[PDB]
């Protein structure tokens, strides 16, 4: 193999391969993050639609 | 401010919520029953 | 007005090195 | 708890609906 | 194994649903004789968004 | 200390089993081949996979599939991997009960 | 030194050639109408 | 009238055909 | 006959209790990045 | 104790298998085809669409539809709490809340059902090939029920959940867009049609070159994922085929890759067709043919008396199909052959 | 021994030559970019930017050239038509060289890639094999695409250190390149509103940078690990076509409805402003708010520009359209002149009459005039039926206010039977069919190819995304060898 | 030049039947 400069600068990166957390982790972290996201996905997709009006916010070009 | 349409959001928010708690609750507790 | 986004690059761009290094 | 709920949620509406629709045949 | 509980009082149930009249105001069904009102040829068709509730129970008290 | 393609009913044909191991005794499975076994014969009912019955507990295989000569299932060639040692030795606790029983060469080489 | 042994061969038999022959010219016959106008 | 559009169909009809082709007289020279 | 190709994933194992030389790292990751972000509301409000 | 449990007691055996996919399918499932229930034998169309499409206005099975909302909705979601209907389950079921309804539930239960095919492929420890064959009715669904409307005015027009309401589809996609003149749609007919063709081919030579036919027929075990392939002879059918048609399989796998591959590709072109004509991006016309129609007036092919035929289709059911625009068509400006 | 639809997958087991492949595709959608600002600069008409946009060109590349800050040429217009600026090097030119040049040296970077393909950095110090640290490469992808969205929207779209974006009007009359201002707010989540596009790209910028940040410390739990097959390169294109697909529908969905980042100097109309009559309201609102203070009719609709009446045109709506109906409108109808006028109809007793409009979904609409209630009084009968409320029974006569025919009254049947057939279309206009040999059939807009082109590769996406997730989590199966087993496996006997 | 593209690609399909039905590949 050939040992570039830019291969001793930037292994430490992957170096890592199949290293893993043990247990569930930072799983319900994830699954309400996820959840957060899918509200404001939501709430973004209700207000394109309008069908969820607010005030001074006028969908339209105006 | 609140509108109609924000509060018949939450409606629909909680709603569902407890739509899909509730069912994840009952088949949590049917799972942990017939344990075998 | 306030010297706020002059003195942000300072703040914003040591940051990156800190990183950069750490790697 | 069982599969008995295939009784209670689609049994249950199908006798009321052929009921429903029993009904609807002696209209005008 | 066997079950006879209830199975024809809910032919009752789906009978009086209909034949008492409750059909048409839970699922907001006409009445046969309440298609159009009692001067007029037009359809109430609802032309708003948000005042289609509105236009529809203000069509409602022609009957 | 049995063999079981439908729980509830036995294999009474000892299957040739040829064991592989990783280098590392971490991995490795075991295929399976039973010749003429008396599940291709009749039963007219569903194998739902292999199922390895012991003391301590039961070892399942669902990698079971039959080899057929001009419509007759004449082989049932079935392999199972191992993936972790916690594993390993459960199945060659499992072998040893099994080789103990049926009469079973272990010709290591 | 190694020449990144990876380099697998392509096949592709005669009836490949003649179900991708049949594709290609009827999806021409199919589409030359279209691009003629 | 498209004058370009018999173009199109003379590249629809060359060009996965030479691959094609390319293909099939490329693997009967060592498969 | 027809080959394929897939891929050789590396084996799993778990994420030791670190040592000074990674937690120093980690925390060279940390300290950096939150003083970035704060450089980043700073900049924030001065384009709004 | 969480988590284990609940997946060793979902992947049990049972009568049905219910997975982790079934809460996601069973009550979207079982709302959709309920909705669709209690429309037809409910819910009118009157104030949508100025029709009577339910058992209860006194209509056969031919007739009832869940019909789509007003065009005056837009593309609304039209949810029961939502500005429309305000929680009122009557204005609800009025304004053509039940199609939404139906509609979502429809695409979230197919979501379902294909996760359900993907994990009993990975229970059963098989290929998911059913689930990359359930791509195309999904394709038809999103290209149909939802990116058409998506596309068009509002929901209006998308196919309004009956028979007949399917037929005026089918007539409304020939007069508005000629869509039997599309390719993408041609394509769609020979996939569809090719697969019934080889279903009947070859279920016909299965049922023929079977290896034991009834004299020394020793009934052999038989397992039902085979789906009885090992019952016939590939090297009969083969010689059959060969000098009938001059072409036939010699495997058991491609010819059934190819069963797999016909009318899924089939109903892709299709949908890619009909996700064109949302945008009525449709192919109505030969342009060369337009001007040799105006070249000469005694020019006439069967396209150009088709397209006669679409102005007909377009101007005698524009009144009544689209009720919101208000048509006044007097019978002097009515397309009429006589003319 | 690979088929023909497999030969791409040699690339799976070498990250170098993946880098290879990866950089000339990328070294073909830069060389796509140049070569199409060239071709486009090249059929170019910049002289007439009130009744000739570039949406009525079929340029496709120009507007988004033109949407991100590119006003401008070498050779000395504008996209506003000034016909004199100096804007630097950014011009199209010169930003289409630059992609040129890009191509060029992902190209050589793709060469040496795939010649010195066996670096240290591909293969684990420990086994042989090449590995690739996917967990964490996301973590460093994802700190370089938030610092990237941050440094665009708070540096670029503030004007801070750029130009702006394109704003305009809620017309399409004045727009220009100006820099917005972030909307913090609720207002920032109305998609017309500019300022949430801004506000969009610092605080998207910021959780992109919080949590590649996230990745590069934290490593995956082994429940998802080994649940979503990670250490597969496969499940990354799998979750990959999902979020390109997902993102290809959300943006034929905002090109086909309209927002603030397509707006319809750049991109056309919508359908929706034909649908709901859009412009004529305003076009009424200003002949009367122009009647109001004293003008006559003249006076009122000669103040009209002519490029909000070709607003209120259904040629240039992108539901007028055709699959194999080819290239620009101008093509379609011809290139536009001049407004002609308001053409008022009359009824030979006084009373006005009015043209129904032809809705999109009808390729031939018949010609009906009514009253202010909606009775037809005239109409052109369909070839040769009885025509009892003919042009020449009824007396039907057209006046035009404003525009090229002032106040011209025009009484020949023949002559108002052709102007209610171009009437029915919306404002009627003057079309050099000539010098572009102009059929007389609509074409669509950038608008209609944008959408068209990306609903299809979305739904084409979503195949690939089940087709690949599908291989990704049944790889055991889909091969014949398990991956959680070393492959240098010996053998035992029994 | 528009007839005969048609005449082309229905002779090339007649021609690819010939070449499948007689010169096939064996097995
Ligand atoms: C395959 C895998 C399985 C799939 C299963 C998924 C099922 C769930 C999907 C549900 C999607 C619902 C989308 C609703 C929607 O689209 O709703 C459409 C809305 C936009 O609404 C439409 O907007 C149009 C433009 O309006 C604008 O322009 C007008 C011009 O006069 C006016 O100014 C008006 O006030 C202004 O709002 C018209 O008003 C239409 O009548 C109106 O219905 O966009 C939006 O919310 C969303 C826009 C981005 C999303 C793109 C979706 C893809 C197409
Ligand atoms: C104050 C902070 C702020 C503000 C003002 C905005 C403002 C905006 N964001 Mg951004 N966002 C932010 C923070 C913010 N964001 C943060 C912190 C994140 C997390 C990293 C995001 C992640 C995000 C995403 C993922 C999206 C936005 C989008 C938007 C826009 C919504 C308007 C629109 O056109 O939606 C139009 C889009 C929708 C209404 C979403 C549709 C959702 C679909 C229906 C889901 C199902 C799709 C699936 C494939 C099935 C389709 C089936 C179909 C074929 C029938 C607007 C510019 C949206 C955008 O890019 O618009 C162009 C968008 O998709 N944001
Ligand atoms: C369990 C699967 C499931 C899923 C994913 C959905 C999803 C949906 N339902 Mg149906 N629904 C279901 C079953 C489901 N439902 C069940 C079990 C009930 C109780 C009987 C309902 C009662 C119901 C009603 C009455 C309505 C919906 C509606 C909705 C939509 C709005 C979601 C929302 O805004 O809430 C917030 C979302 C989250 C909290 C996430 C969405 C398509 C509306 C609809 O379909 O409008 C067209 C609607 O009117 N849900
Ligand atoms: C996202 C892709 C995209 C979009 C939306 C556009 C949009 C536009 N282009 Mg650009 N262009 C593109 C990519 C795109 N282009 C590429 C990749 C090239 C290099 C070839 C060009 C080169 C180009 C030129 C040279 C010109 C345009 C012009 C135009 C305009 C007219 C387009 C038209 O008439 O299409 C017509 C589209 C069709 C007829 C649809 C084709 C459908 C295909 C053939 C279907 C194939 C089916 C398949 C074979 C079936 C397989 C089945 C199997 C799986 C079983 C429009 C603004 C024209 C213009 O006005 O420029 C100023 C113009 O002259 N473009
Ligand atoms: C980022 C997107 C992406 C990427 C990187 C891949 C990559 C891969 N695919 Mg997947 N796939 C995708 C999206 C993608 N696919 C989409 C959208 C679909 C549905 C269309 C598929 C459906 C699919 C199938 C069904 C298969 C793959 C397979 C493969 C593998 C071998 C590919 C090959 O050798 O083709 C070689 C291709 C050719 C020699 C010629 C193809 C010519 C096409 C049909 C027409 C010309 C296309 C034109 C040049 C490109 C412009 C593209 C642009 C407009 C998008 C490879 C890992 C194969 C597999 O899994 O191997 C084990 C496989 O069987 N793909
Ligand atoms: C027919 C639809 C369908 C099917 C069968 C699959 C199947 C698969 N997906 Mg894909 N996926 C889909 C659509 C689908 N997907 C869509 C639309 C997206 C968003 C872009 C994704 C995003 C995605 C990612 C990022 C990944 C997968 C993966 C997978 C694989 C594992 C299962 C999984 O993660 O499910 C995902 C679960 C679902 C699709 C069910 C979603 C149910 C939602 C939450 C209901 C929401 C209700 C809603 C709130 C009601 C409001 C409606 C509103 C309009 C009012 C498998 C191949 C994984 C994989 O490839 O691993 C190798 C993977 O990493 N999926
Ligand atoms: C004018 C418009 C015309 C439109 C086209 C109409 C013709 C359609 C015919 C059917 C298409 C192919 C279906 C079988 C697929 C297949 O795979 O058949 C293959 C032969 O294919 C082929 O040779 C492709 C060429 C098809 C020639 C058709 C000649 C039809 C006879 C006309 C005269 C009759 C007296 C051979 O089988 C397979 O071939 C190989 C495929 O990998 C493998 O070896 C398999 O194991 C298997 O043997
Ligand atoms: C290497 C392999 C090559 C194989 C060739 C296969 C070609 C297949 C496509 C043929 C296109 C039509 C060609 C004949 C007419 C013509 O020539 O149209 C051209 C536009 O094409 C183009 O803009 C090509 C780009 C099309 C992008 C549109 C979205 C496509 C999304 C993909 C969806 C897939 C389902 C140019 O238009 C012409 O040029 C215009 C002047 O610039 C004039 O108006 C002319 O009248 C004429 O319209
Ligand atoms: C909508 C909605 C909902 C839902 C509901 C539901 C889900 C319901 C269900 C329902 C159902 C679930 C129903 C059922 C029905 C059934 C039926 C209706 C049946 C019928 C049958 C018949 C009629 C029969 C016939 C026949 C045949 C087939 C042949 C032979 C002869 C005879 C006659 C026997 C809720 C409230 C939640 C919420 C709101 C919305
Ligand atoms: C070497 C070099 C150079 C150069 C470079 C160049 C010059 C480049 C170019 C490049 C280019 C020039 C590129 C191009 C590209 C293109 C493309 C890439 C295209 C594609 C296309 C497509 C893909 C299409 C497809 C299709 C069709 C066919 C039609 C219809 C539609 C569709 C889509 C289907 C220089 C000197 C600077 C320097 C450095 C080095
Ligand atoms: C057993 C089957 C026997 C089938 C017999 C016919 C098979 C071969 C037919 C090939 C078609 C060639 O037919 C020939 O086409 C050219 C067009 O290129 C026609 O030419 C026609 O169009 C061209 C445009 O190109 C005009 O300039 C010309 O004025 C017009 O007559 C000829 O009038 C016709 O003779
Ligand atoms: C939805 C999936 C959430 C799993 S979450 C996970 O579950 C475990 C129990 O099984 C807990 O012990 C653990 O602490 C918790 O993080
Ligand atoms: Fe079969």
């Amino acid at each position: 193999a050939r040992r570039t400069w830019l291969g001793d600068i930037l292994r430490p990166l992957n170096s890592e391969y199949g290293k893993v957390a043990p247990g569930w982790g930072t799983t319900p972290l994830m699954a309400v993050f996820m959840g957060l996201f899918l509200v404001f996905l939501l709430i973004i997709l209700e207000i394109y639609n309008s069908t969820l009006i607010l005030d001074g916010v006028n969908v339209s070009w105006k | 401010t609140i509108t109609p349409s924000l509060k018949g959001f939450f409606i629909g928010l909680l709603s569902g919520a407890v739509v899909l708690g509730l069912t994840f609750a009952v088949l949590i507790a049917i799972s942990q029953i017939d344990k075998v | 007005a306030a010297a706020a986004a002059a003195a942000a690059a300072a703040a914003a761009a040591a940051a990156a090195a800190a990183a950069a290094a750490a790697a | 708890t069982v599969r008995w709920v295939a009784v209670h949620t689609l049994a249950v509406p199908t006798i009321f609906f052929l009921g429903a629709i029993a009904a609807m045949q002696f209209i005008q | 194994v066997i079950h006879s509980i209830t199975i024809p009082a809910l032919f009752i149930a789906g009978w009086l649903f209909v034949s008492t009249g409750l059909a048409y105001d839970v699922f907001g069904t006409p009445r046969p004789d309440s298609y159009y009102a009692q001067e007029q040829r037009s359809i109430p068709l609802v032309t708003d968004r948000f005042e289609a509730k509105q236009q529809v129970e203000t069509f409602l008290e022609q009957l | 200390a049995e063999i079981q393609f439908i729980r509830g009913i036995n294999e009474e044909v000892v299957p040739d089993v040829r064991l592989t191991r990783a280098r590392d005794g971490s991995s490795g499975q075991a295929m399976f081949y039973f010749d003429n076994p008396k599940i291709v014969q009749e039963g007219n009912l569903e194998v739902t996979g292999m199922y390895m019955v012991d003391e301590e507990g039961e070892i399942v295989t669902r990698d079971v599939n039959a080899k057929f000569i001009n419509g007759q299932p004449v082989a049932i060639e079935a392999t199972y991997t191992m993936r972790s040692p916690q594993e390993w030795d459960r199945f060659i606790r499992f072998m040893d009960r099994y080789a103990a029983s049926h009469g079973l060469g272990f010709q290591k080489s | 030194m190694e020449p990144n042994p990876n380099r697998q061969p392509v096949e592709l038999n005669r009836t490949s050639l003649y179900l991708g022959l049949l594709l290609i010219l009827v999806l021409a016959l199919l589409f030359s109408s279209y691009f003629f106008n | 009238v498209n004058q370009l559009g018999f173009i199109a169909t003379a590249l629809f009809v060359l060009v996965p055909s030479v691959f094609l082709i390319i293909l099939y007289v490329q693997t009967e020279s060592q498969q | 006959g027809r080959l394929n190709n897939f891929a050789i994933e590396p084996k799993v194992y778990q994420a030791q209790p670190w040592t000074p030389q990674q937690k120093v790292r980690a925390a060279l990751l940390v300290g950096g990045g939150l003083l970035l972000v704060a450089g980043l509301v700073a900049i924030a409000v001065g384009v709004s | 104790g969480w988590f284990d449990i609940l997946d060793d007691w979902l992947k049990r055996d049972r009568f049905v298998f219910v997975g982790w996919s079934g809460i996601l399918l069973f009550p979207c499932a079982y709302l959709a085809l309920g909705g669709w229930l209690t429309g037809t034998t409910f819910v009118t169309s009157w104030y949508t669409h100025g029709l009577a499409s339910s058992y209860l206005e006194g209509c056969n099975f031919l007739t009832v539809a869940v019909s789509t909302p007003a065009n005056s909705m837009g593309h609304s979601l039209l949810l029961l709490w939502g500005p429309e209907a305000q929680g009122d389950f009557t204005r609800w079921c009025q304004l053509g809340g039940l199609w939404t309804f139906i509609a979502l539930h429809g695409a979230f239960g197919l979501i379902g059902f294909m996760l359900r095919q993907f994990e009993i492929a990975r229970l059963v420890g098989v290929r998911p090939y059913n689930a990359i064959a359930f791509s195309a009715p999904i394709a038809v669904f999103v290209s149909v029920f939802l990116i058409y409307p998506l596309g068009q005015s509002s929901w209006f027009f998308a196919p309004s959940f009956g028979v007949a309401a399917i037929f005026r589809f089918l007539l409304f996609f020939q007069g508005f867009h000629n869509w039997t003149l599309n390719p993408f749609h041609m394509m769609g007919v020979a996939g569809v049609l090719g697969g019934a063709l080889l279903c009947a081919i070859h279920g016909a030579t299965v049922e023929n070159t079977l290896f034991q036919d009834g004299e020394g027929a020793s009934t052999f075990r038989a397992f039902n994922p085979t789906q009885a392939e090992e019952t016939y002879s590939m090297v009969t059918a083969n010689r059959f085929w060969s000098q009938i048609f001059g072409i036939a399989f010699s495997n058991k796998r491609w010819l059934h890759f190819f069963m797999l591959f016909v009318p899924v590709t089939g109903l892709w072109m299709s949908a890619i067709g009909v996700v064109g004509l949302a945008l009525n991006l449709r192919s109505y016309d030969f342009i060369s043919q337009e001007i040799r129609a105006a070249e000469d007036p005694e020019f006439e092919t069967f396209y150009t008396k088709n397209l006669l035929l679409n102005e007909g289709i377009r101007a005698w059911m524009a009144p009544q199909d689209q009720p919101h625009e208000n048509f006044v068509f007097p019978e002097e400006v009515l397309p009429r052959g006589n003319a | 021994g690979l088929p023909w639809y497999r030969v791409h997958t040699v690339l799976i087991n070498d990250p170098g030559r993946l880098i290879a492949a990866h950089l000339m595709h990328t070294a073909l959608v830069a060389g796509w970019a140049g070569s199409m600002a060239l071709y486009e600069l090249a059929t170019f008409d910049p002289s007439d930017p009130v009744l000739n946009p570039m949406w009525r060109q079929g340029m496709f590349v120009l507007p988004f050239m033109a949407r991100l800050g590119v006003t401008g040429s070498w050779s000395g217009w504008s996209i506003t038509g000034e016909t004199g600026i100096d804007p630097g090097f950014w011009s199209f030119e010169g930003v289409a060289l630059a992609h040129i040049v890009l191509s060029g040296l992902l190209f050589l970077a793709a060469c040496w890639h795939w010649v010195y393909w066996d670096l240290e950095l591909f293969r684990d110090p420990r086994t042989g094999e090449p590995a690739l640290d996917l967990p964490k490469m996301f973590g460093i992808h994802l700190f370089l695409a938030g610092l990237l969205c941050f440094g665009f929207g708070a540096f670029h779209l503030t004007g801070l250190f750029g130009p702006g974006m394109w704003v305009s009007d809620p017309y399409g009359l004045t727009g220009s390149v100006q820099p917005v201002a972030p909307e913090w707010g609720p207002d920032g989540f109305n998609p017309y509103n500019p300022g949430g596009v801004v506000a969009h790209h610092i605080a998207a910028g910021i959780v992109g940078i919080i949590a590649g940040l996230f990745h590069i410390l934290v490593r995956p739990p082994q429940r998802l690990y080994k649940a979503l097959r990670m250490g597969n390169i496969e499940t990354v294109l799998s979750s990959s076509i999902a979020a390109v697909f997902f993102a290809a529908f959300v943006v034929a969905g905002t090109m086909w409805y309209g927002s603030a980042t397509t707006p319809i100097e750049l991109f056309g109309p919508t359908r929706y402003q034909w649908d709901s009559s859009y412009f004529q309201q305003e076009i009424n609102r200003r002949v009367q708010a122009s009647l109001a203070s004293g003008a006559t009719l003249e006076e009122a609709w000669s103040a009209i520009p002519e490029k909000l009446a070709f607003y209120d045109y259904i040629g240039n709506n992108p539901a007028k359209g055709g699959l194999f109906r080819t290239g620009p409108m101008n093509k379609g109808d011809g290139i536009a002149q001049a407004w002609k006028g308001h053409a008022v109809f009359r009824n030979k007793e006084g009373e006005e009459l009015f043209v129904r409009r032809m809705p999109a979904f009808f390729e031939s609409f018949p010609v009906i005039l009514t009253d202010k209630n909606g009775v037809v009084k005239a109409d052109i009968p369909f070839r040769r039926a009885e025509s009892k409320y003919s042009f020449e029974q009824q007396g039907v006569t057209v006046s035009f206010y404003g525009g090229e025919l002032n106040g011209q009254t025009f009484t020949d049947p023949p002559t108002v039977k052709s102007y209610a057939r171009k009437a029915i279309f919306g404002e009627i206009f003057e079309f050099d069919t000539e010098t572009l040999n102009s059929d007389g059939i609509f074409r669509t807009s950038p608008r209609g190819w944008f959408t068209f082109a990306h609903a299809v590769f979305a739904l084409l996406f979503f195949f690939g995304h089940i087709w690949h997730g599908a291989r990704t989590l049944f790889r055991d199966v889909f091969s014949g060898i398990d991956p959680e087993l070393s492959p240098e496996q010996v053998e035992w006997g029994f | 030049m528009e007839t005969i593209t048609y005449v082309f690609i229905f002779a090339c399909i007649i021609a690819l039947f010939f070449f499948a039905i007689f010169f096939r590949e064996p097995p």
